RNA sequence: AACAUGGGUCAGUCGGUCCUGAGAGAUGGGCGAGCGCCGUUCCGAAGGGACGGGCGAUGGCCUCCGUUGCCCUCGGCCGAUCGAAAGGGAGUCGGGUUCAGAUCCCCGAAUCCGGAGUGGCGGAGAUGGGCGCCGCGAGGCGUCCAGUGCGGUAACGCGACC
RNA sequence: CGAGAGAGGGGCCCGUGCCUUGGAAAGCGUCGCGGUUCCGGCGGCGUCCGGUGAGCUCUCGCUGGCCCUUGAAAAUCCGGG
RNA sequence: CCCCGAGGGGCUCUCGCUUCUGGCGCCAAGCGCCCGGCCGCGCGCCGGCCGGGCGCGACCCGCUCCGGGGACAGUGCCAGGU
């Protein structure tokens, strides 16, 4: 990059049959495996398709901060993990001599984390507020919650995510979270957060049921069909009519 | 080739997308012949073979 | 000689001491090498005039 | 990055591990079932033997049938302490590898021989 | 040529092993109640390799060479395996010897490949050109600069010639 | 055969033929003497000079004829850019 | 072409512009941004000394590799005819 008398671009100049192509990152073109295949294809068909509205309510999740607010507020409200189990319990042991704890004794109020633990609360209506992962493996786990939600009144929400739920405990995943009740001083934050929800996910449950999804067509059909959208826009009125 | 009338032509192209020659065997066209040039593709206007 | 001998034969028994050369037949080694030029400069050149004449409409 | 050059997906290169045994497959070592004196079973004695050994220089052994060139020829040396200049043997018909053993050129058959006990 | 008792077949160089032919036949996949069958690149994440750079770990004498792990960087898997004592397949000949064995044993004279990565020896690389000074000379002192062969117009030669 | 005929002057490829190194000491044929048996015993003289050919058999090479047949593959080794 | 004042806007095709020759084409040039070690300073992203990265060169975006058919071939089970 200095000036030397010797230095010479040799400039190069690709097209057909003038000088080899140059190796470039493509994403585009390569033989992918099978199952990376099958990914692709399954996500690109539940657009290409139709989904009905008790799977398409499963697409209008959360808006993320409030999300986070929600996600805040458990993280003070997580139940005992490992090895914080063991320390509690034998420390308890110990204050059985001092008859000041024991295993019996109580436990504020905590998470509710199985669907079956949340569908019995919930239908016992002892619940305030019930989380929904969105990516369940067998859709039909919680495709029938939201509408038990509705029937009884219980605030529900559809968050992004099973693996931020799994964090809510020291297990992997947990389809669903509830809050039945909440430390009073916290109370008023919960039902904010309750209002945001309930405002979007309960009262609209008639568009919700009647929505629909998916039919979204492909790109490369979509620029063809607009050829002749473009070509009979264009030369409308052909005809002195 | 053996069992058939009909001459292939041995052909050398270079390979636009590295170091190297692939060669082909077409049918060949009645009138071509060894040190001929043969222009294939889109825009090769008309000419034998 | 058989292609297995050359594993002893000598390097300068194997080739002309051309360049170019020693992978060729008589005919080869002499008009193959002077046909290798007498394409080769002429073409560039004559590129070298019709890249000018692109260049001059 | 460099995340493509080949429209080919290759497998990629894991890492591979080295066996740690936590018991000993097997229990302890197999001796050898030929340590010197299973590979030379005993001389041979006959007239088209004895004139090998007055003319040739050479022994006549009897080996054992999977028994290399090199085996027989370490096992004769360690045992008579005597240096082999070569070796070669054969397959009798009935079944025992006749070796052939040329000494070397410093010894002598006969006063090895009669070391031996052969006659 | 029977019967009984003894003895005989020595290979780097002679063949097999090495490779592939017509074929044969495996796992991916498929079909099938099923032992299994179909199929040989077709529905497969098919390279366990490496010249080299960087880091680590070392052994000598970690002088500076040898070894290993790690990080890159490069590679078509362009199809396991078998299939030819007549095809392809580098390298041994002469004399002598036996109650039977010889391109094998003995004598003599050569060979091919692989080793020596501690270069074992010699030869080539390549040993100068210009300089100012003590010198008839010779070389010399210090400078600098070139040195990955030579010859013939040509075919190609000379002992090797990154 | 004007894409270089004849004409001279050269380069290479093969090279089993001939010279010599192997090498006469070995081999052979003859005359002889011992060990007289076992001897790869020891002494002599020799193994020389031409021709012939549509001969036969191998092998090497040049050039032709034939096909609506075109005449195996890899392992391997090598030359150049 | 509609426009011009010598600057150029609006509109259509365009293209990787590879054809006389039995050659030649790879493992990047150049430029731009970055900093690593040495000397002349110990103010050093100062000059001079040594050695490397990224970006451009090679544009961006994307839902199927690209084409060809197609809700028919076809397979599965029944049904008539041969």
């Amino acid at each position: 990059k200095v000036v030397n008398p010797l230095f010479e671009k040799r400039p190069k100049n690709f097209g057909i049959g003038q000088d080899i192509q140059p190796k470039r990152d493509l994403t585009r073109f390569v033989k992918w495996p099978r199952y990376i295949r099958l990914q692709r294809q399954r996500a690109i068909l539940y657009k290409r398709l139709k989904v009905p509205p008790a799977i398409n309510q499963f697409t209008q999740a959360l808006d993320r901060q409030t999300a986070t607010q929600l996600l805040k507020l458990a993280h003070k409200y997580r139940p005992e993990t490992k090895q914080e189990k063991k320390q509690r319990l034998l420390a308890r042991a110990e204050k059985k001599a001092a008859g000041k704890g024991d295993v019996p004794t109580k436990r504020p109020p905590v998470l509710r984390a199985g669907v079956n633990t949340v569908t019995t609360l919930v239908e016992n209506k002892k619940a305030q507020l019930v989380v929904i992962a969105h990516d369940v493996d067998p859709i039909e786990l919680v495709v029938f919650l939201p509408a038990l939600c509705r029937k009884m009144g219980v605030p529900y929400c559809i968050i992004k995510g099973k693996a931020r739920l799994g964090r809510l405990v020291h297990r992997k995943t947990c389809t669903t979270v509830a809050f039945t009740q909440v430390n009073s001083e916290d109370k008023g934050a919960l039902a904010k957060l309750v209002e945001a929800i309930r405002t979007n996910y309960n009262d609209r449950y008639d568009e919700i049921r009647r929505h629909w999804g998916g039919n979204v067509l492909g790109p490369k059909s979509v620029a063809r069909i607009a050829k002749l959208e473009k070509a009979k826009a264009k030369e409308l009125a052909t005809k002195l009519g | 080739d053996p069992g058939r009338g009909a001459p292939l032509a041995k052909v050398v192209f270079r390979d636009p997308y590295r170091f190297k020659k692939r060669t082909e065997l077409f049918i060949a066209a009645e009138g071509i012949h060894t040190g001929q040039f043969v222009y294939c593709g889109k825009k090769a206007q008309l000419n034998i073979g | 000689v058989r292609p297995k001998v050359l594993m002893r034969l000598s390097k300068t028994k194997k080739h002309v001491s051309r360049a170019y050369g020693g992978s060729m037949c008589a005919k080869c080694v002499r008009d193959r090498i002077k046909r290798a030029f007498l394409i080769e400069e002429q073409k560039i050149v004559v590129k070298v005039l019709k890249a000018q004449a692109q260049s001059q409409k | 990055k460099k995340i493509r050059t080949s429209p080919t997906f290759r497998r990629p290169k894991t890492l591979r591990l080295r066996r740690q045994p936590k018991y000993p497959r097997k229990s302890a070592p197999r001796r050898n079932k030929l340590d010197h004196y299973a590979i030379i079973k005993f001389p041979l004695t006959t007239e088209s033997a004895m004139k090998k050994i007055e003319d040739n220089n050479t022994l006549v052994f009897i080996v054992d049938v999977k028994a290399n060139k090199h085996q027989i020829k370490q096992a004769v040396k360690k045992l008579y302490d005597i240096d082999v200049a070569k070796v070669n043997t054969l397959i009798r018909p009935d079944g025992e590898k006749k070796a052939y053993v040329r000494l070397a050129p410093d010894y002598d058959a006969l006063d090895v021989a009669n070391k031996i006990g052969i006659i």
